[PDB]
């Protein structure tokens, strides 16, 4: 029976893969909600006559 | 509510005592719209004492 926690030693001086990341996963859904999280940004100057 | 969509319309007047719903005609403007997407089948009121 071994120890099931384990923790990396980061210093300052690993190698790129020992090196510490910070990722960060966008997950994406559509269960059939109204719901909406986007929006334009386009909008050009009005003009007249 | 219809089409997960919640709409809500009101109109305000000062009204004269005792006589209940009195004659009169007055559109309620809309105020709140929001894309809720729920099933409403039965509600209830609040009050404050
Ligand atoms: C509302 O009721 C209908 C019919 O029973 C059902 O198809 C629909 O998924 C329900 N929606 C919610 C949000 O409960």
């Amino acid at each position: 029976c071994y120890f099931p926690l384990q923790s990396y030693g980061f210093q300052p001086t690993n190698g790129v893969g020992y090196q510490p990341y910070r990722v960060v996963v966008l997950s994406f859904e559509l269960l059939h909600a109204p719901a909406t999280v986007c929006g334009p940004k386009k909008s050009t100057n009005l003009v007249k006559n | 509510n219809i089409d997960g969509y919640f709409k809500i319309y009101s109109k305000h007047t000062p009204i004269n005592l005792v006589r209940d719903l009195p004659q009169g005609f007055s559109a309620l403007e809309p105020l709140v719209d929001l894309p809720i997407g729920i099933n409403i089948t039965r509600f209830q009121t609040l009050l404050a004492l």
